C-alpha cells in the first residue's frame, strides 16, 4: 500500500543570515519575496535542507555517492554510475546524469520566516587602519523562526527501511547553509505536525502562523484547526509534538475537540518513537 | 506633452539635482588624492537603489537622498505634484525613473 | 482630491511651517558676525529624523519639532485630520512624509 | 564520535555601549532591532566576541596567524599562507583567502549575536569637549545601555585540526578580554555570569537562548520558562546539561526542585568548577 | 468610529481649554505695561513637559495643569474616561498627544 | 604577566549637583536615567571622573600633554604629537588624532548613584528687582553616595610606575562636576573594593547597595558576597576597604567565611600602602 509522511516543522526563534540571495553591491541580501499578507518574508531554499540532510546520512555512515569533503570544500562521487539499489543518497535524494534519474522519495519546499522582514541589517568593519574596498559591509539578519514543509513517500524507496534515517536526521538537522560563523542558527524544530497517511492528500501544509508581527509565540493556526474539526485529517493519521503542544492543551473545550484525540506528545523524542513504531509495523520493517 | 510626462521629467531632474547635491558633498569631504572617484559614486548609487526590496524601504531612500540632495530648486518649484508622484507611483516605477535620472546625468564640467 | 492625499499634502505643508518655526528660532539665536546657519541645520534635521528607533521615539521627536514650530494655520484649521494621521499611520511612512516636506520646505526661504 | 559543545552565556548588569553603528550625525547610535514582543533591544555582534576571543588566543601566548600590533592598531599576518595545523586563529575561526592546503576553512566556532536581556528605551548621553572655545567636535551623544548580554555558540570539536584546542577556547569565553566598544567611558566586562552549557553528540541544541527576564527594567535574570519545559518534559538529557553561575541560586530556591529532573544536571555556582568538570568530562571523551 | 479616537480627540480638546484657562491665568498673573508672552507660554509649558522622568513625574504634572485648568465643560462630562485614559497607557504616549494639542492649540484665540 | 586592576569606589554622602543634561528653560537637568529594580537614578558621567584624574594629575606636577588653564577655562596642548613615553596624560587616558591613537591604559564606567533620585528642586532667584532670564530658576540636587567602576590594565601602561599616581588621584581625587559653588560634593571614596589579579573577568562592578532607598547606610550586595563565598573571586586577590569593613566584619560567621581571608583594612591608607607595596613587587618597580 502506498505511504506518504507529511509533515510541517517549526524552527526555534534566533538571528538567521542563512540563504543569502546574490549581494547587492555592498550588502549580503538574504533570500526574501511576499508571503501571505503581501508582507516581505525571508526565505530559506528547500535545497539547503536537502544538503544538510544529506549531510547528516554522510556524517553517521550511511554509505552515500555524493561525499562532502570538508576540507577542500568539494563533492566527490564514490561511483559515477549512480546506484539507488545501495547509495542512501542516489535512493532518496535522486539524481540526474545529462540513465535513470531516479525520481526522488523526499519532496521539500521552500522554508517560510513565521515574521515579516522588516529591515535587519548588521555592520560589519575589518579592524582598524589601512582600509580598502573589502573594509566595510553590511550583513541582512532575521530574527524569526523558520516553517518548511515536507513530504516524503515511503514506497518509492528502493529500501523501505531508510524512511527513519530520514526521521532522524530531520529531528536531528545539521548546520543548514548559512552563516554560521556570525549567525549560527539551529535548525532543529520545536513544533511538529507530522501526518502518515495513505493517500496523496494532505491538509498541514504551513499550519504554523501566528503573524502577530515582531513576536515568537507561534499559535498553530484557525484553518488547521477548522481543517481537524470540520472532519478530514483524521486525528488517528496526525502526529503533533513540540512546544505547540503547551498551547494546544491550554485551549479550551480542548478535552472534547477532535484535536485531543491525535497523537499529540510534549515531547519530540516520545512521539518519534511512537511514529516510527508505527512506520516499521505499517511497512513490515 | 501630457501632465504626467511634465511630472515625470520634473521627477528626473529632481533627482539629478539631488545627486548633483550629494557628489558635491563627497567632493568636499574626499578633496583629498588625485581626484575623488565619480564612477564609485554612481555604482553605490546604484547598489543601493537595487537594494531596496518594497515600497517603504525605497521611498524612505529615495526621501533621505532627495534631502541629502540640498536645495533642489526642482523640487521648490513642485511641491504638490511631486510629493503626489512620489506617495502615489508603485514603487518599482519610480526606481526606474530615478534608474533613468542617473544614467542620464551630466557631471558638472 | 481624494481625502487622504489632501491630508498628506497639507502635513506636508504643517510640518514645513514648523521648520520654518524652527530656523527663525535658529535665526534668533545666533548673533554677532558668525554667518547663521542654513543648510547644516537641515543636515541636523535630518540626522535627527533618521536617529529614530521604532514608533515612540519618532513620534516624541515630531510632535516636539511641531511645537518647537510656534505659531501654525495649517494645524490649526485642521485639528482632527492632522491629530488622526499622527497618531495612527505607520511611523515609518510619516518619517518619509517629514522628509519628502523638508526637500520641498525651501522655495519659502 | 562527533561532540559538539553548545552553550548561552549572560554577561553581568552594567551600562553598555559596546557596538555602535553608522556615524550619522553627533549621536553614535547603537546595534539595535527587534528580538520579542516587538521590542527593540540593543545587539553586540559576534565579530566583537570572535575578534575578543581572538585577542584573548594571542594574548596567552599561543600561535595565532594573526596578531593585533595592539600599537598601532594593525593586523599582521605571520604566514600569508594559513595553516590550520599550526596556527589556532586559523584552526578555530577559519580563513577565506579570495583573492587571485586549501585556501577556505569553515571554522570550528559558530557564534549569534549578543542580544540585551532588556529592552532598550532611552539612554542617551551627553558628551561636550568642554572648555570655552566651541567648535564642530564639541557637542556629541553618546548612546548607552543599563542590561545584560546574553550570546548563543557552538563548537564542533571534531572539526578542529587538534583536539585539545578546545580547553583554551572555554578558558577564552570564561575569561574574555573586553568586547569592541567604548571602553574608555563605559567598561562593561563581558565575562560570564551565567552558564548553560550542553556537551552532546548530537546537532540539536534545544538552548539557544534560555535566559529571560522579570520586571523588564531590573537587573534580575531567570530561565525561561519554555527552557524548564523542554528539561522537564524529556528532551535535553540532564546528564549533558551544565549549567553554572548566579543563576544556580534561583534554579535551588525553586520549589519542587529536588524532584524535578533539573536537579540531575551539572549545577555548580562557582564557574570555575563547572568549567574543570566540564573540561574533565570533554578530556575523557577526546581522547586527550 | 472605533471609539479609541474619540477619547483621543476629546482629550486633546480637554488639553487646549485647560491650557487656555493657564494662559488666562498667567495673563491675570502679570500686570503693568509689559506684554504679556504667548509664545513663550507655550515655549514654558513644553519646556516642563520634557522635564518629567516616566510615571509619578508627568502623572501628578499633568493631572495638576487639568485641575489648574479651571472650570472645563467638556471634562466635566469626561471626568471618568479621561482618567481612565490618563491610569492607562504608556506615559509617554500621553505626553505625545498633549504635545500634539499644545501645537493645535492657537485657533480658539 | 598581564596584570589588571578592578575596583570599585564609593563615596561619601552628601547633596550632589555634578552632571546635567541639556540645559534650556528653568529646571537644570540632572543627568538621569533607569538602573536596577526599574527605577530612576542620578548619574555621573565617566569623562568628568577622567577629566578629575587628568587634573589631579596635573596638579600634583606630573608632566602631562593636555593643561588646564584654570582662567581661560580652556585645554591647551604642550605638544601637537602626542608622546605617550613623555606625557603621563597621553599614557593614561589614550588620545585620537582624526601612531595618532592610543587605547589608553584606564578604563572607567559611568558613575551610579546609589539611592533613587525622587525629587529635590532648588530654587534659584536672584536677589530682587530686574526679573530678567537670570531670575527665578530651578536647579535639581541628589542626596545620596555615588558609585563608579573603573578598570586598568598596568600592563598596558608606557611607563609601569605610573599606575601609583592613578591610584593615588583615585583616592584623592579632584572636583568632580560644576556645581561646586553651592553643592560642594567631595567624590574621595569612603568604601572600596578592589581586584589586582592576572585575569580579564572581573564579578566586582557595582558591588554596593542600599538597605533602605532612602538612607545613606550602604552595604555590599548579597551577590558579591555569595560570589566570594562559592569560591570565585579569590580572597587573596580582594581588597576591601572603608567604612564598610565596620559592617562587614559586624556579621555573624564573618572568621569562618571565605572574605575574612581577603585584604580588609578599616583605613583606606593602609590599604592604599600594601596594596601599591604589592603592584610594585609583581610589576617589578
Amino acid at each position: 500500500p502506498n505511504y506518504y509522511l507529511y509533515g510541517t516543522v517549526l524552527t526555534r526563534y534566533g538571528l538567521a543570515s542563512l540563504n543569502h540571495d546574490i549581494r547587492r553591491g555592498n550588502k549580503t541580501i538574504l533570500q526574501k519575496g511576499y508571503w501571505n499578507n503581501g508582507k516581505i518574508h525571508s526565505f530559506v531554499g528547500s535545497s539547503a535542507i536537502r544538503w544538510a540532510l544529506r549531510f547528516y546520512l554522510q556524517k553517521q555512515g550511511y554509505l552515500v555517492n555524493r561525499v562532502w569533503d570538508e576540507e577542500e570544500h568539494i563533492n566527490r562521487l564514490t561511483s559515477e554510475d549512480f546506484d539507488p539499489e545501495k547509495f542512501y543518497d542516489d535512493d532518496i535524494f535522486g539524481f540526474a546524469l545529462l540513465p535513470n534519474q531516479r525520481m526522488g522519495a523526499l519532496g521539500m519546499n521552500m522554508a517560510v520566516s513565521l515574521t515579516p522582514y522588516d529591515g535587519a541589517v548588521k555592520l560589519g568593519a575589518k579592524s582598524g587602519r589601512e582600509k580598502d574596498s573589502t573594509s566595510l559591509h553590511f550583513t541582512e539578519y532575521h530574527a524569526t523562526r523558520y516553517q518548511y514543509y515536507f513530504g516524503i513517500d515511503a514506497t518509492h524507496l528502493k529500501d523501505f527501511s531508510r524512511i527513519l534515517p530520514m526521521i532522524d536526521g530531520i529531528m536531528n538537522l545539521p548546520k543548514v547553509g548559512g552563516s554560521s560563523n556570525i549567525f549560527n542558527y539551529p535548525f532543529c524544530p520545536d513544533s511538529l505536525v507530522f501526518q502518515w497517511t495513505n493517500h496523496f492528500a494532505s491538509y498541514i501544509s504551513y499550519c504554523f502562523e501566528y503573524c502577530d508581527p515582531k513576536s515568537k509565540e507561534a499559535k498553530l493556526s484557525q484553518e488547521f484547526i477548522d481543517e481537524v474539526e470540520c472532519g478530514q485529517i483524521d486525528p488517528s493519521k496526525l502526529w503533533i509534538g513540540g512546544t505547540i503542544v503547551k498551547d494546544l492543551q491550554q485551549l479550551d473545550n480542548f478535552e472534547s475537540s477532535p484535536l485531543n484525540k491525535a497523537h499529540i506528545y510534549r515531547n519530540r523524542n516520545e512521539m518519534i518513537e511512537a511514529l516510527k513504531t508505527v512506520i516499521k509495523r505499517d511497512l513490515g520493517l | 506633452n501630457s501632465e504626467e510626462d511634465k511630472q515625470y521629467l520634473i521627477f528626473i531632474k529632481v533627482f539629478q539635482q539631488a545627486m548633483k547635491g550629494n557628489f558635491a558633498k563627497i567632493y568636499a569631504k574626499t578633496e583629498e588624492g588625485k581626484d575623488p572617484p565619480i564612477k564609485k559614486k554612481v555604482e553605490r548609487l546604484r547598489a543601493e537603489l537595487n537594494y531596496c526590496y518594497d515600497e517603504l524601504s525605497f521611498k524612505e531612500y529615495l526621501s533621505d537622498f532627495l534631502v541629502r540632495g540640498g536645495l533642489n530648486k526642482y523640487f521648490n518649484e513642485h511641491q504638490e505634484e511631486i510629493a503626489l508622484l512620489i506617495k502615489k507611483s508603485p514603487w518599482q516605477e519610480i526606481r526606474i525613473w530615478s534608474l533613468l535620472a542617473i544614467a542620464s546625468y551630466k557631471p558638472k564640467d
